């Protein structure tokens, strides 16, 4: 009934803000993230933090609905999810090393995860999609400045965020894409929106809802997703829950309550609607 | 003895396309836009349309998205099936005989009638409880078919949300677009309108909006949107009121469950679902 349940920051999914200076207000949830006291020891301390975001409302809407309570922490072990010589980092790796009971942010559902994790039905469209500087012209990922980027002089300057579903993707079915990506690796989302605003990049391959978020909150939109926010390899973010799991049931059939009773499309509206 | 599914499906275009077989009782060898076959397979459908009359069971040729991606999860999973039609015509609803029961695709399922769904079936949170869905295979909406002429905002039309006599509008009857009006407060002057004239089947209420004995048609957008491309006669209007994906029907028993989504995602993140849409879904201008 109380649950420990594991997320990871990503503007407008899930918002980390630091405590008042007593407790969290408003929308927020609290939520621990554990900050080691050096560099050269596992000795860290559990550092209470704010957290808030659509998939914050969603798992506030679920503990009322599906009637469990939780102990929501922050993954410090990597990021959303991945495999290094089989075994699993992030959200994932906590979900299947039992360390969480479940999984909620911006994480991306994959044949590859399903394979050791069960999944929520999705909440939010996700996939591939392409952002550029509003003139940049790019057909999708199937671009001949994409598939073959030596074909052209000087060759297509294009990048992702590692050790997410972007990247295991693009290493799945484009192979020469992929070794030429990589010499273009960014830290975060928020470089390479700085390194497409100063022309440092041409182009930044990324999470479709992520991608879509950051176009219609642009200052002066500049920066847009090809096609009309196209998206390739289309999938969702789900709610990561251990193989066999009896919450499941209970979660899927709240999900689609709220996509039902319109609780989800109010979520869009709250967090996700933009200017441009 | 067997191990061969049974799979229950609709007509649905471009879903799936049902015609008659030969006079051999094989199928016509029809190819793409591309140049490539079209693969086909045999259903065991009825053919007396009629309610309450007597099911004569038929052998007819079934091709479509639908048809493509069943020999997919076929290969792919490595099972043999065997394709018939909805007895009845219809999805599924659950309606009262105290006790409630299933029609369609869902009684279909949950009887033991079919071992699997591979149709254009909406999941929903009342199928969900009884039946175990896919992960989707397809993310579309609900949308208003309209002849060519027909002025109407969208879903908010004062002509749609305080109905008349001037203006006949409805959906298909056991559907999950009944069950969706069925269900909402906001939409109940509309359901109460539209119960008086809901049709047995999308083919007959797209015909009825060709024929102007009807005026609107509330279903979903991936069957509409690509009715309109087909028919420049017929028009959709207003964006998308409502988001709906499909998904494989399965009992909660089904050892499938798991490899079916395992395929449809594999299919997604490979461009196999995008190609069938391609394919399919999304051709020609009006
Ligand atoms: C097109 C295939 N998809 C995308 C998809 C399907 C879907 O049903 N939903 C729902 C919804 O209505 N859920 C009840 C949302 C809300 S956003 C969303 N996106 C897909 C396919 C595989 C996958 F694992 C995830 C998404
Ligand atoms: N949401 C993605 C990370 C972002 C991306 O790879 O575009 C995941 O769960 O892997």
């Amino acid at each position: 009934n109380h649950l420990s349940i594991v997320t990871l920051e990503e503007a407008p999914f899930v918002i980390v803000e630091d405590i008042d200076p007593e407790t969290c207000v408003r929308n927020t949830v609290p939520c621990r993230k554990f900050v080691k006291i050096n560099n050269s020891t596992n000795e860290g301390m559990n550092v209470k933090k704010c957290c808030k975001g659509f998939c914050i409302d969603i798992l506030k809407k679920l503990s009322r609905t599906v009637k469990f309570t939780y102990d929501l922490y922050l993954v410090t072990n990597g990021k959303h999810g991945k495999k290094v010589n089989n075994v699993w980092n992030g959200m994932i790796g906590e979900v299947v090393y039992q360390r969480a009971v479940m999984a909620v942010g911006s994480l991306t559902i994959n044949e590859e995860r399903s394979e050791v994790v069960d999944f929520s039905v999705p909440f939010v469209e996700t996939g591939i999609s392409v952002m550029v500087s509003r003139g940049t012209q790019v057909t999708g990922l199937s671009d001949k400045k994409f598939q073959r980027p030596h074909d052209y002089s000087p060759p297509f300057r294009f990048g992702t965020v590692p050790n997410g579903s972007t990247e295991r993707n693009i290493r799945n079915n484009y192979p020469y894409m992929h070794q030429y990506m990589t010499k273009f690796n960014q830290k975060g989302v928020e470089d390479a929106l700085v390194s497409l605003k100063t022309g440092k990049l041409d182009a930044f391959i990324y999470d479709a809802a992520v991608l879509n978020y950051k176009a219609g909150r642009d200052e002066g939109c500049k920066l847009v997703t090809i096609g009309s926010g196209y998206i390739f390899a289309t999938t969702g973010y789900g709610i990561a829950l251990q193989k066999g799991s009896p919450w499941k049931r209970q979660i899927d059939l709240a999900l689609l309550q709220f996509v039902g009773d319109g609780e989800m499309e109010e979520l869009e509206t709250l967090w996700l609607t933009g200017i441009c | 003895m067997s191990t061969r599914l049974k799979i229950v499906t609709i007509h649905q275009e471009p879903f799936v396309y049902v015609k008659p077989t030969l006079s051999d009782g094989t199928c016509k060898e029809e190819f793409t836009v591309n140049g490539d076959p079209v693969k086909k397979v045999i259903c065991t459908g009825p053919n007396d349309t009629s309610p309450g009359s007597p099911r004569h069971t038929v052998p007819q040729c079934c091709y479509g998205f639908c048809i493509d991606l069943l020999i997919k999860l076929a290969r792919t999973m490595n099972f043999t099936y065997e394709v018939h039609l909805v007895a009845d015509g219809k999805f599924g609803t659950q309606e009262r005989v105290n006790k409630k029961e299933w029609n369609g695709m869902m009684g279909e399922l949950l009887s033991g009638q079919a071992d699997m769904i591979v149709a254009p079936l909406t999941i929903n949170n009342e199928r969900a409880q009884y039946i175990e869905f896919s992960k989707p295979f397809k993310y579309q909406g609900l949308t208003i078919l309209v002849k060519k002429g027909t002025r109407i905002t969208g879903i908010n039309d004062p002509r749609l949300r305080n109905p008349s006599d001037k203006f006949i509008y409805a959906t298909v009857k056991q559907s999950s677009v009944d069950i969706y009006f069925r269900r909402q407060v906001e939409l109940s002057t509309m359901y109460r309108h539209m119960e008086k004239h809901n049709y047995e089947s999308a083919a007959e209420a797209i015909q009825a909006v060709r024929d102007n004995k009807l005026h609107a048609f509330i279903w979903d957008s991936a069957v509409l949107e690509f009715e309109a491309s087909q028919k420049c006669d017929l028009v959709t209007t207003g964006e998308l009121f409502f988001r709906s994906g499909f998904g494989i029907g399965m009992r909660k028993d089904s050892p499938w469950k798991q490899n079916v989504s395992l395929s449809i995602l594999k299919s997604h993140e490979n461009g196999f679902m995008e190609d069938l849409d391609k394919t399919w879904v999304r051709y020609q201008e009006c």
